[PDB]
RNA sequence: GCAAGACUAAAACUCAAAUGAAUUGACGGGGGCCCGCACAAGCGGUGGAGCAUGUGGUUUAAUUCGAUGCAACGCGAAGAACCUUACCUGGCCUUGACAUACUAGAAACUUUUCAGAGAUGGAUUGGUGCCUUCGGGAACCUAGAUACAGGUGCUGCAUGGCUGUCGUCAGCUCGUGUCGUGAGAUGUUGGGUUAAGUCCCGCAACGAGCGCAACCCUUUUCCUUACUUGCCAGCAUUUCGGAUGGGAACUUUAAGGAUACUGCCAGUGACAAACUGGAGGAAGGCGGGGACGACGUCAAGUCAUCAUGGCCCUUACGGCCAGGGCUACACACGUGCUACAAUGGUCGGUACAAAGGGUUGCUACACAGCGAUGUGAUGCUAAUCUCAAAAAGCCGAUCGUAGUCCGGAUUGGAGUCUGCAACUCGACUCCAUGAAGUCGGAAUCGCUAGUAAUCGCGGAUCAGAAUGCCGCGGUGAAUACGUUCCCG
């Protein structure tokens, strides 16, 4: 924290990263479709395979 | 002694982040650096439209900026001529194309930063600095505020001695981590240096945590 | 820092930029086996004549705001002061303060 | 302390006697967490001298406690009985570190039996507080 | 007047004060009360040896600069072979490596060489592009001109911002009403109590804010939702490996909740605040840890992160390059690591973690090598593959108190890897060598429980380079009578 000379003077940060996992199953013809017209939210990164 | 900085450390507790967008660890720099980038430019170009806070979001391979000003006309413009070049400025400085908004502040007088803007501008403009400090602060408690602290250091007046000195009236409780604290700080450019301008604005305290806060 | 030292640096990325495809397709003659010891030999011999600016080790990381040479936390990119600066401000997204 | 009494610290009997003095005296021999060590040396002591007379390893220790156990500090004044245990514990492990044998467990074995019959550097140190409590 | 001296008693000259009483602070080698690993009681250290690291000094062409009692000295530096680099030697450039403003010409770019230590300089190829109201424009480069750029040069005693410290100390204030000519006082004192100006009583006082506490994170018990890449109680098949059908029970993963509040009983204190003992409960009186640091002090630290007033340089105090130095060595000091052995050393067999990292990366497996490593090859953008062997531990054999089968410094000889390049000056491997060291004076340091002690594991910086720093788990103690003295 100091400019010049305090080494017992520091913050301690963090950074989290959380992960959700789904599965579909059965999955209808108007599930897909439903699934790109979803919106996307910022600062969530969304990931399909098919 | 020192203290924390009252948005700091309430980053995750009752307030929100100026920064909205996930990226993987090897694009995170990149991203970070053009976001500063961009907030410089924009300080640098709306001095004079009253613009107190910035967001970037970045929803989809594109970008979004939300800014909050109390000069919605001068921001947008005559005919909206300058919210696209500043659309064109910002998608050529952030590589994606960008989408500007604009959110008009309703009560400037209870935002932080307009305060110290206002008091800084009026110390380059040689006012007395305690007529300055307490000018803002009856405006700001006549606005609505419960409390508004203002601190000016430097050369006052001239002297060649620098020194300190506040102001305050109502209620500022810095320790209690739910409380709603506006904080700013600014420079004041004087033939004699630098001032440096410090305003607390406390809102009130807010209930319900960050579930009520809907981060 | 100073401005020649920044240009300093920018020079150097420039010049691995421009020199990186060459290195690579002679480290990788050298390490061909099949390839004869003469062909490897004159491929090392290259390789020692190229400029030493296209090496990536004399590359030194700086803040990308002070040019800052020491404290560099490669994930953010910017020195200590900037970091605390700019998180304390909040416009690093996630970053907040740690306590367990 | 300054203002509060702490309350000692209550000490588990050991697993295979269930004797508190036991599990105390193997905390004084084990050194930097290595409690198997010592457990390994105490039981074997205990293990010999039974062989070497057939008595209850438990009332043979307490007997050979109490023999060795002080009844003055130093000013004179009497000690609390939880420091006599302590001391007494302090001065056979110490003198049984410095007999010359294979294992420790062998020499403290040698010097509980020695004790027994009053025979002992620890015994010699009482009588020397014998003789400095006198000169007080 | 014997004497020592007594009595009567001026002026020149000089200053703008000298004094009395009372008020608020501050201080006292003044007095009471109180707290804190402050002492006392304990367990381990330093001061002694070898090595690592920082500082002073000395030396040097240079050994770049800053930090100096506690609160500088494994500090800025989360990582100096070139680079970094700010220092020295020598070689070069001058509107400049970089900006704006003006004037002209060119696409920009690209190939091959030559001289040179390199910076640079000279020849040598291809290309000559994008819009266009298309008379030119967009980048980009080259040439000229001057306003200027540039400066880790000076001032932290001109400043902003940021930080240390007293100290996680418990205090710091304001408005009406009373007393005093007044500055001021009262409230905020007095009696108990507390980790706390925490709470309760009396009291010319009656009322409020910042401080304390709580709101935030993590750990301990249970419930709901969620069932894969994680799990396996019951069934079935098994090459005996959750391996395979299968199951949603359990562990775990991670979001939301519940619970603890003197709630119940007993005794005390005032009869209050409280305090002591007991049941139930995973947990009992603040359950454990973290973050959060009031009014203020030190002309405390930083112009070398950055910004900034003023001062200074402009063929140089600016810019480019190669080599050297920051790693020196008669010495002194601080912080550490490894030992002096049997509660141990070596050899063989065999168990039990947590957290974190991995696509310019981590690598299963096979072959080669005594080994550091090399080659081929496989999986992994990761609860899926991998780093990875946990170590101390347990069982067996041997060594028998010896400078040793302890210790592992120093030196000789072979190598591996990173890198354009390990001479000055890298890490690691093998053979040989085998130093001091026998538990360390006066003095001095840390720690009150999953703590001290001891054992291993990971990360940031980073091509390579931790005994430092920041984290993770395993095993797991001793002692607290008390405030008489030491410090705050």
């Amino acid at each position: 924290t100091s400019p010049h000379v305090n080494k017992d003077a520091r913050d301690q940060y963090e950074i989290r990263t959380y992960k959700r996992l789904i599965d579909i199953v059965q999955p209808t013809d108007k599930t897909v479709d439903a699934l790109m017209k979803l919106d996307l939210a910022a600062g969530v990164d969304v990931q399909i395979a098919l | 002694g020192q203290k924390v900085h009252p948005i700091g450390i309430r980053l995750g507790v009752v307030k929100r982040h100026n920064a909205n967008w996930y990226a993987n660890p090897k694009q995170y720099a990149e991203y970070l650096l053009k976001d500063l980038q961009v907030r410089e430019f924009l300080t640098k170009k709306l001095k004079n439209a009253m613009v107190s806070n910035i967001l970037i979001e970045r929803p989809s391979g594109a970008a979004k900026v939300t800014i909050s000003t109390a000069r919605p006309g001068i921001v947008i413009g005559k005919k909206g001529e300058d919210i696209e070049k500043l659309q064109r400025e910002l998608t050529n400085i952030m590589g994606v194309p960008a989408q500007v908004s604009i959110n008009e502040i309703d009560r400037p007088d209870l935002d932080a930063r307009l305060v110290a803007e206002a008091i800084a501008s009026q110390l380059e403009k040689r006012v007395m600095f305690r007529r300055a400090m307490k000018r803002a602060v009856q405006n700001t408690m006549r606005a609505g505020a419960k409390g508004i602290k203002v601190e000016v250091s430097g050369r006052l007046g001239g002297a060649e001695i620098a020194r300190t000195e506040w102001y305050r009236e109502g209620r500022v409780p810095l320790h209690t981590l739910r409380a709603d604290i506006d904080y700013a700080t600014m420079r004041a450019e004087t033939t004699y240096g630098t001032i440096g301008v410090k305003v607390w604005i406390f809102r009130g305290e807010i209930l319900g945590g960050m579930k009520q806060v809907m981060n | 820092a100073k401005k020649g030292m920044i240009n300093r640096e920018l020079k150097r990325e420039k010049t691995v930029a421009k020199y990186a495809a060459k290195r690579a397709e002679l480290k990788a003659t050298i390490a061909n086996v099949n390839a004869s010891d003469e062909e490897r030999f004159e491929a090392m011999l290259k390789l020692q004549a190229l400029p030493r600016n296209a090496s990536p080790v004399r590359l030194r990381n700086r803040c990308g705001l002070t040019g800052r040479p020491h404290g560099y936390f490669r994930k953010f990119g910017l020195s200590r002061n900037k970091l605390r600066d700019t998180v304390m401000q909040g416009d690093v997204p996630g970053v907040v303060k740690a306590s367990w | 302390p300054r203002r509060r009494v702490v309350a000692a610290r209550e000490i588990l009997p050991d697993p295979k006697f269930s004797s508190q003095t036991i599990a105390k005296f193997m905390n004084h021999v084990m050194q930097d967490g290595k409690k198997s060590i010592a457990e390994s040396i105490v039981y074997g002591a205990l293990e010999r001298v039974q062989e070497k007379n057939k008595v209850d390893p438990v009332e043979f220790f307490e007997t050979t406690l109490e023999k060795v156990r002080p009844m003055v500090e130093v000013v004179p004044m009497e000690v609390r009985p939880s420091r006599r245990t302590a001391l007494a514990m302090r001065w056979l492990v110490d003198a049984a570190a410095k007999r010359s044998e294979k294992t420790m467990a062998l020499r403290l074995a040698g010097e509980l039996l020695d004790a027994a019959e009053g025979k002992g550097a620890a015994i010699k140190k009482r009588e020397d507080v014998h003789r400095m409590a006198e000169a007080n």
